[PDB]
């Protein structure tokens, strides 16, 4: 595919999933 | 097309989102930002 | 019929009555300029140019008259403190009367264009209908604007024929209308360089003349003509309004941050000059230079000019007034009549304390006196029942080293607290609050009023440009598409 | 202002008499 | 900066709520929540820490050069705190008032003694300990608790002074104030 | 036309999304857990907030030498 | 003259001075 | 509640814009474009 | 165009590609709006997650430090930086990204890209309205959020000492900005802000009343108990009874709408006018030209120890906000004020 | 002379031209 | 320092009857 | 006067809304 | 006493637009 819909959907989806994994990792960080 | 039910997919995504929100709320009581 | 918010649309397809209403507006603006100048001349007090300057009196158009050359009036006085030479016809009142006569002439021309609107000049020879060759009109107007810009930059401000512009001291001590040599280097783009104004106007006038000749000789393309609707007056209205609030934002920015075209002696000091300690740092540098080489205290401070100490005063801050604190700055906290001196505070055992100056954000500020190192040593406390910082137990004394108070040391009473509270506002000055029945709250500078009015007008004209661009791109749907 | 008001009133009267002289209604019936 | 991994499954390094401080021949556990402040009321103060929440909850020690060899030579501890009735802050108001309520005539502040001790730690030199309830006429924080631990080791008087508003003292800052009080050891 | 209802039902979507989504989650987890977030975005670690010299809130107090100064008062 | 003293002279009254905000790396 | 008043202003502006924009010609640059027909007809204007 | 040959160039092909119906419309405005808006939202989400505020404000405002969604924010640069544009290549960062994040450059990045994204979005509204041949009243309405954004995030900090006094992009940051305007500017007392509050409250009222009235005059249009399926977009009749609605509101409120034109133009007019008045008020506050005081009231209360009003109470509250907030609010000012000079009431 | 800030600004102009060219290439593609 | 009470009196005595007469003349000339 | 102007403005607004409620133009077209 | 500037400003801001609107309404209702 790799159309405009694919590019927009993935430009929203990929960094959100990366950041959600990052935040879930930061949930278990303790001082 | 129609191999896995759409309601089942949405239900699984709903449990994943609810679990992620539960982890986010649990992390407010432990670790950083837990005021302790 | 027409709605009340559409009554001016009758002159859209009437070039003659469009010229008539432009002439009417031009007459109103010129008449306002003359009447405003005469009002400010009537209410102006030129007795004290140093301690009661025009920006302390709420003068609005007098700094703009002064900036381009007129300094003396028909009353025999000059704002620089000099007594007037021959003013000629171009004094303050002479310029006002010229504006009034121009307003009357423009009123008569407006009446003539209202009555005689069906001029063949506004008619297209090819089709017979009424039309305006807007690209050619723009070329003519750009040629005239470039000629005016080049003349103003090469003859008026350079002084080869005109008087020049206002050039002052970096700290605003000595300033006068002088010819200015243009600066063609990168320094010409220095906003505070006065030489960048003649160079800008010469180069921009040459370029405007060239572009006007280009538009006079070259027609636009069909694609660009149809894209921008160059045959419509509403499109040029939107573009002109766009350029106008661009220029309004630019003049508001240069007004607020100061420039070579914004003299301190004409528009007052700057809030950034107060925050950044410009006059305070210069005063302290002068005192340190005099004390390190020869002259001792109480005589070095006497070397400090009265105008510089007045500049180092938060009451002259343009970012200190209020929206509805109307009128002159003198009507706020009195007319300044003298500099009491530099309030210097010492401890009981002996070390120089300093009152923390008020920032612009604070309507009121606590009165604290802190050490050279940066540690709080005394204050005027609110609770007055604790610690070792109240004035009466620290035992600070104020000495003063200036005009009315040169060796008067106060140590015991609450006059020390009063002088500390006055010292948090900068240099302590004596004010007369009975001549104008002064308020007590600080007023705003003409610089602040100009900046506020122009920023508000700039956003309103952003909306006006957006609305007009909407109307000129969407003319077919604003009028009707006829079921298609 | 003091003299400006007087000048305004005088030139307003002069403009009124100028308009009365030149832009009057045309004299009908004798 | 140097690259090191985040703390996962690595537990917590501080839970006692007390961080040690070593100074010029004195040591004390400061509250971990509190932060330092450069506000020398009395010039003899060498260290000062205050609460980030409310700076009335503050602690400071003074290093005053002195003549008397040991703290017992300052007389009775009552005689000692009579000498130190100056670091409480004298009233800046001198007007007449009999309308304060529960105060002496013409006075807007009072101090009540609630403790007098001669505690010892490790060498044999005694520590004068005091608790004072300072009630001001406005009633701010419901009063202030002044805990004073004073001694002299070589030739300098070392006096701990932790302050706590009675509002915070009733909430539970008593534990941290008493922790600082018992941890002030002059070595 | 793939109206977003048929693709989510199909297994072709979930065959290639049973690796990409968990791999992105693990990548974010390792990005945090390896300290790379601290190294890239300059946020201090919980043990790197107060240096021995200054025990209060840092202040930039300079503009044209801000880079040099922040390198000076950062966590080395 | 004394740029160190005048910088400290304007240190207590006003912390936003240009003379302070420039060359603050060396302090 | 803050989101509600902000979104209420947002949705009021959106609804006003969409209904004031979606028209067929019945009011000209004058008070009304009744030249097609005057008052007294059920032939509706507007668009959604 | 206009019955001409018009030999095709690259512009015709580019216009044909950009002006096509897709999942998302791009257009020429998408050359600006899509990258600028994507970068603004991504920078805000990145700053709220990883970029700290310890250097500039001396506080923690990110998820890596222990802040919530309502707590983490993209913080403004330091006041000593002034109104520096804070480019990565600029003299402050000097091409160093990890210190550019520490210097507060992400705030300038997000602010400039958000401003250009708003420009591109209202250009997109213009382009779509031109494509579907509709009047750009949506763009005219969106001119007021752009005005609010410009006056708040640009004009006010440009009038103040620097970007430090601008709103930091967040939730608790915006609450700090709001309380700062209460304590330092008396923003509730400003008539322009009062007009803005009236506009927003009236717009929410208009939305609720219009929705309820339409939903309660819906006609029959069917037999089922669910009226939502009774609607047909093909039919040329109105879906609700304007006569019934007008009579109901005439006998309830006294006045009612008789024109859908005027009703929806009023619904457009009220929030836009309110937001524009509030933008003018914030512009007035940019130069500290605030409606802080009432001179007659303050002189009356100065010469009278008995005269008190709620306005005097508000003035006293603003003094406490300023005094107890400045020390931890403005670290550049270095306000080490002792507790006794700070004002207090009794016992609290 | 050529100040480092000026050199960085000229490099920024080159980078902005590169970004605009990349956007133009992306929209001429697809 | 401006006699503004006299200014207001003169301005109102000019504006109100002139506007009244101009309105009467305009409404007379509009409908012959 | 101070309070008289406020009272006059308030009762003027109340009279305007009273006239708008009762002596309005009768509604036409829906 | 008496803020005559505020009185003049309030009176003019009331009189001028109200009279303008009333004149427009009267001339509109006179010629239907
Ligand atoms: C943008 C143009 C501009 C600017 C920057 C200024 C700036 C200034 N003028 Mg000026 N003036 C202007 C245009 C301008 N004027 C015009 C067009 C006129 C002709 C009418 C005048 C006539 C004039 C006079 C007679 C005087 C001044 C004076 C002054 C100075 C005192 C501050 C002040 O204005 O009071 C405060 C300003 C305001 C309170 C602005 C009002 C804020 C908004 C717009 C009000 C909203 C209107 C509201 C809807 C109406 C309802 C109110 C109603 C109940 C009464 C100041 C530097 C005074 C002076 O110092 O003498 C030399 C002086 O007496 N001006
Ligand atoms: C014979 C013509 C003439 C002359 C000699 C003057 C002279 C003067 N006027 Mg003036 N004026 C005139 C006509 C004239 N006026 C007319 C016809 C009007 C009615 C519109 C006015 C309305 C007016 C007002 C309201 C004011 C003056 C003021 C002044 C005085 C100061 C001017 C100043 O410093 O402002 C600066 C002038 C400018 C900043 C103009 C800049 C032009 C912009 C930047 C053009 C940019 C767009 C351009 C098209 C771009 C071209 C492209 C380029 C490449 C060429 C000065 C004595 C001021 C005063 O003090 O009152 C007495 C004042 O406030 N005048
Ligand atoms: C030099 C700038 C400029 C010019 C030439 C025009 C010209 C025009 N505008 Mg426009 N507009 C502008 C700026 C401008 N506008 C700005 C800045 C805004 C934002 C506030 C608007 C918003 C606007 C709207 C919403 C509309 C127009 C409309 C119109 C058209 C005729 C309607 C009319 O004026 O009737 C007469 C106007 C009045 C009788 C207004 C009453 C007087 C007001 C309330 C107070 C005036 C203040 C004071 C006396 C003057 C000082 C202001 C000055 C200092 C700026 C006309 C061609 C209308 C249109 O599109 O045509 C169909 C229309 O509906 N304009
Ligand atoms: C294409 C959309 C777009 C737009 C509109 C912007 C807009 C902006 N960006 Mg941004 N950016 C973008 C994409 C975009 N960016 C992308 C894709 C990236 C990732 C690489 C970035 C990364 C980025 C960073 C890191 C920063 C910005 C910044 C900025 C702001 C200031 C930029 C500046 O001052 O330089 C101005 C740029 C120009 C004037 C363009 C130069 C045009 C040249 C002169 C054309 C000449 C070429 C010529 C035709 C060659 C032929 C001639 C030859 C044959 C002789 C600004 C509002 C800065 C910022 O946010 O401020 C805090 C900043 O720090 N951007
Ligand atoms: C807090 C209040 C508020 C928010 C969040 C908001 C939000 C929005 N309004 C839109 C539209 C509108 N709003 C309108 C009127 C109004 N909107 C109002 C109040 C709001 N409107 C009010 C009061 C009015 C009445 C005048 C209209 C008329 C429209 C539209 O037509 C438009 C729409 O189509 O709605 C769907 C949407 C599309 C904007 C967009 O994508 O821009 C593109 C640009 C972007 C995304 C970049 C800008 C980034 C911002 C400005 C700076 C960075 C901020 C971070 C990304 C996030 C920070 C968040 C923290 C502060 C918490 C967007 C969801
Ligand atoms: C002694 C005394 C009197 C004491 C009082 C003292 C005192 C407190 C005075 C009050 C001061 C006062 C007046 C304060 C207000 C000042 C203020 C803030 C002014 C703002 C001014 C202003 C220009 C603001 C700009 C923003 C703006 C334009 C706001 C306007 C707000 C506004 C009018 C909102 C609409 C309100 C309203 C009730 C809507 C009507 C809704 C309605 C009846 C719909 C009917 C209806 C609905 C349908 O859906 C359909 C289908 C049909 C058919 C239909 O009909
Ligand atoms: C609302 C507007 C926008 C919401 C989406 C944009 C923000 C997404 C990122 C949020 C985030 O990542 O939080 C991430 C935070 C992370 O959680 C934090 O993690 C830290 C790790 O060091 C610490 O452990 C903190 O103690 C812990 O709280 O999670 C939360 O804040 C919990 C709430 C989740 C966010 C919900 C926002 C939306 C809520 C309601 C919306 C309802 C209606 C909207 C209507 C309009
Ligand atoms: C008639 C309606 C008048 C309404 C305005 C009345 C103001 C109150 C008053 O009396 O002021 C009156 C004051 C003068 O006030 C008097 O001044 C005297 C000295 O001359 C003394 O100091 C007196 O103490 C003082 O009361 O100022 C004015 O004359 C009004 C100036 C109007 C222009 C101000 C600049 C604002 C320009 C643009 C801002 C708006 C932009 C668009 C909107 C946003
Ligand atoms: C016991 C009943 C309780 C209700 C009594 C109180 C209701 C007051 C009536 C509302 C005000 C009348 C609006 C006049 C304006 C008016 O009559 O316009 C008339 C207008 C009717 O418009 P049309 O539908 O006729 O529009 C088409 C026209 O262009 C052609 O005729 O009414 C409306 O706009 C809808 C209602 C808006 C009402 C807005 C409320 C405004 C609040 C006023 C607050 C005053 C200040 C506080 C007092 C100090
Ligand atoms: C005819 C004639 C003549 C002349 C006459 C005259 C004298 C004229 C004039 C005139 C004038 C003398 C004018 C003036 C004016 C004024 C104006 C024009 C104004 C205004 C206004 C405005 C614009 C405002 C605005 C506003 C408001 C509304 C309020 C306040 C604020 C503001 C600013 C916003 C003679 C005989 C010589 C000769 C020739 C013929
Ligand atoms: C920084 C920066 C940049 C940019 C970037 C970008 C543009 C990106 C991104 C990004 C992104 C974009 C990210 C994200 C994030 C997100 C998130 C983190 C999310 C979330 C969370 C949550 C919690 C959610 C919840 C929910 C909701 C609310 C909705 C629905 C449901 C759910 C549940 C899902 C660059 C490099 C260029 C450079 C410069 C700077
Ligand atoms: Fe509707
Ligand atoms: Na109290």
């Amino acid at each position: 595919i790799f159309t405009v819909r694919w590019l927009a959907i993935h430009a929203i989806a990929v960094p959100t999933i990366f950041f959600l994994g990052a935040i879930t990792a930061m949930q278990f960080i303790q001082r | 097309i129609g191999r896995i039910p759409l309601w089942l997919v949405g239900t699984v995504v709903g449990l994943l989102a609810i679990g992620l929100l539960a982890i986010f709320f649990y992390g407010s009581y432990v670790g950083l930002g837990s005021s302790l | 019929g027409l709605p009340w918010y559409r009554v001016h649309t009758v002159v859209i397809n009437d070039p003659g009555r469009l010229i008539s209403v432009h002439l009417m507006h031009t007459a109103l603006v010129a008449g306002w300029a003359g009447a405003m100048t005469l009002f400010e001349i009537a209410v102006f007090d030129p007795s004290d140019p140093v301690l009661n300057p025009m920006w302390r009196q709420g003068m609005f158009v007098l700094p703009f008259l002064t900036r381009l050359g007129v300094t003396q009036s028909w009353g025999g006085w000059t704002i620089s403190g000099e007594t007037s030479s021959n003013p000629g016809i171009w004094s303050y009142e002479g310029a006002a009367a010229s504006h009034i006569v121009l307003s009357g002439l423009l009123f008569l021309a407006s009446v003539w264009h209202w009555v005689y609107w069906d001029l063949e000049l506004f008619r297209d020879p090819r089709t017979g209908k009424t039309a305006l060759d807007l690209p050619k009109i723009f070329g003519i107007h750009l040629f005239l604007a470039g000629l005016l810009c080049f003349g103003f930059g090469a003859f008026h401000v350079t002084g080869v024929f005109g008087p020049g512009i206002w050039v002052s001291d970096p700290y605003g001590l000595t300033g006068s209308v002088q010819p200015v040599a243009p600066s063609w280097g990168a320094e010409g783009f220095d906003p505070y360089n006065p030489g960048g104004v003649p160079a800008h106007h010469i180069a921009a006038g040459i370029l405007g003349v060239l572009a006007g000749l280009f538009h006079l000789c070259v027609r636009p393309s069909i694609r660009l003509y149809f894209g921008l609707s160059m045959g419509s007056i509403e499109s040029v209205l939107s573009s002109s309004i766009a350029a106008v609030f661009w220029a309004a934002f630019v003049v508001a920015g240069t007004m607020w941050y100061g420039s070579a075209a914004t003299p301190i002696e004409l528009f007052g000091p700057t809030r950034y000059q107060w925050d950044q300690g410009f006059f305070q740092q210069e005063i302290q540098k002068r005192v340190a230079q005099s004390t390190s080489e020869g002259l001792s205290v109480s005589e070095a401070w006497a070397k400090i000019p009265e105008k510089l100490a007045f500049y180092d005063y938060i009451g002259n801050n343009p970012a200190k007034g209020g929206l509805f604190r109307t009128g002159a700055m003198n009507s706020g906290d009195g007319i300044a009549v003298g500099w009491l001196g530099h309030a210097s505070f010492k401890d009981q055992e002996g070390r120089e304390l300093f009152v923390r100056r008020m920032p612009t954000f604070f309507e009121t500020f606590p009165v604290v006196l802190i050490d050279k190192d940066g540690v709080v040593r005394a204050d005027v406390p609110f609770r007055k029942a604790e610690s070792k910082y109240s004035i009466e137990q620290v035992g600070v004394s104020v000495t003063f080293y200036g005009g009315e108070l040169n060796g008067l040391t106060f140590t015991d009473p609450s006059t020390v607290k009063k002088y500390a509270r006055k010292a948090q506002l900068g240099e302590i000055f004596e004010f007369d609050r009975s001549t104008l029945q002064s308020d007590g709250v600080f007023r705003s500078s003409p610089r602040g009023w100009f900046t506020f009015g122009h920023l508000s007008f700039a956003l309103l004209f952003f909306f006006g440009h957006i609305w007009h661009g909407s109307r000129t791109i969407f003319r077919d749907v604003f009028a009707g598409i006829d079921e298609d | 202002m003091e003299a400006l008001v007087y000048t305004f009133l005088l030139i307003g009267t002069l403009g009124i008499i100028f308009f009365s002289i030149f832009f009057r209604e045309p004299p009908r019936i004798a | 900066a140097y690259g090191e991994g985040a703390n996962v499954f690595g537990r917590v390094t501080n839970k006692s709520g007390f961080v040690p401080y070593a100074g010029d021949s004195f040591a004390l556990l400061l509250p971990s929540k509190w932060n330092p402040s450069d506000e020398k009321e009395v010039d003899s103060i060498v260290l000062r820490y205050a609460d980030n929440f409310d700076a009335v909850n503050n602690v400071y020690v003074i290093a005053q050069d002195t003549d008397k060899s040991s703290i017992q030579d300052y007389g009775s501890p009552e005689e000692f705190i009579s000498q130190f009735g100056y670091l409480l802050g004298r009233q800046a108001w001198a007007g007449q008032t009999v309308s304060e309520g529960g105060f002496d005539a013409n006075k807007v502040s009072s101090a009540a003694l609630l403790g007098v001790a001669t505690e010892k730690d490790k060498k044999g030199k005694t520590y004068y300990k005091f608790e004072i309830l300072s009630r001001t006429a406005d009633g701010n924080e419901g009063g202030r608790h002044q805990l004073v631990k004073a001694t002299v080791s070589n030739g300098k008087l070392y006096l701990l002074k932790v302050q706590a508003g009675d509002k915070r003292w009733f909430k539970g800052t008593d534990k941290e104030c008493l922790g600082v009080l018992d941890s002030f050891t002059v070595v | 036309e793939r109206p977003f209802s048929d693709i989510l039902t199909s297994i072709r979507y979930w065959v290639i999304h049973s690796i990409t989504v968990p791999s992105l989650f693990i990548a974010g987890w390792l990005f945090v857990s390896t300290g790379l977030a601290y190294d890239v975005f300059g946020s201090p670690r919980p043990n790197e907030y107060f240096t021995e010299d200054r025990q209060d809130a840092p202040l930039i107090t300079d503009r044209f030498n801000a880079l040099e100064q922040v390198k000076k008062l950062s966590a080395q | 003259q004394r740029v160190r003293t005048v910088l400290d002279m304007d240190d207590p009254a006003k912390e936003e001075t240009v003379k302070e905000l420039r060359k603050d790396i060396n302090n | 509640g803050v989101a509600g008043v902000f979104g209420g202003s947002l949705f009021s502006a959106m609804h006003g814009s969409l209904v004031t924009s979606s028209l067929i010609r019945e009011t000209t640059e004058n008070e009304s474009a009744n030249a097609g027909y005057k008052f007294g007809q059920e032939e509706e204007t507007y668009n959604i | 165009i206009g019955t001409y040959q018009e030999k095709r160039t690259w512009f015709d092909d580019a216009d044909d590609w950009l002006r096509q119906d897709r999942f998302v419309f791009v257009g020429w405005s998408g050359l600006l709006l899509l990258p600028c808006a994507y970068f603004a939202v991504g920078g805000w989400l990145t700053g709220c997650t990883f970029v700290t505020s310890w250097y500039t404000h001396g506080l923690a405002s990110s998820y890596i430090e222990g802040c919530n969604f309502l707590t983490a924010a993209v913080s403004t640069p330091a006041n000593s930086l002034g109104h520096s544009l804070l480019f990565v290549w600029g003299p402050e960062a000097q091409g160093d990204l990890t210190r550019w994040f520490q210097l507060g450059g992400l705030w300038a990045f997000v602010a400039l890209h958000g401003a250009f994204g708003l420009i591109g979005f209202m250009l997109r509204q213009f382009e779509i309205a031109r494509s579907v041949n509709l009047r750009p009243y949506n763009a005219i309405a969106f001119s007021a959020p752009i005005a609010v954004f410009v006056s708040v995030f640009l004009i006010y900090p440009l009038g103040q000492s620097g970007w430090f006094f601008a709103p930091s992009f967040g939730v608790a940051s915006i609450f700090r900005f709001i309380l700062f305007f209460q304590g330092f500017h008396n923003w509730t007392l400003n008539p322009f802000h009062m007009m803005g509050v009236a506009g927003v409250l009236g717009a929410a009222l208009l939305c609720a009343i219009h929705g309820a009235t339409v939903e309660n005059t819906l006609f029959e249009d069917g037999d089922g108990a669910n009226t939502f399926r009774a609607f047909n977009p093909t039919q040329a009749e109105e879906t609700y009874s304007m006569v019934t609605a007008n009579r109901f509101w005439s006998q309830i409120f006294g006045v009612a709408f008789s024109n859908k034109r005027w009703l929806h133009f009023f619904m457009l007019f009220v929030p836009v006018t309110g937001l524009w008045m509030s933008a003018l008020g914030v512009v007035g506050l940019a130069l500290n030209l605030r409606a802080y005081d009432f001179v007659s009231q303050e002189i009356r209360a100065a010469e009278d120890p008995e005269f008190e009003t709620f306005y005097t109470k508000n003035i006293l509250l603003n003094e406490g906000i300023r005094a107890w907030m400045a020390a931890q609010d403005q670290p550049h000012e270095k306000l080490t004020l002792p507790e006794e000079v700070l004002p207090r009431g009794n016992a609290l | 002379s050529v100040t480092p800030s000026l050199k960085n600004f000229l490099l920024s102009l080159v980078a902005g031209a590169v970004v605009l060219a990349a956007i133009a290439g992306a929209v001429t593609a697809v | 320092e401006v006699n503004i009470l006299g200014l207001t009196a003169t301005a109102l005595f000019i504006i109100i009857p002139t506007s009244f007469l101009l309105i009467l003349y305009v409404k007379t000339a509009a409908s012959e």
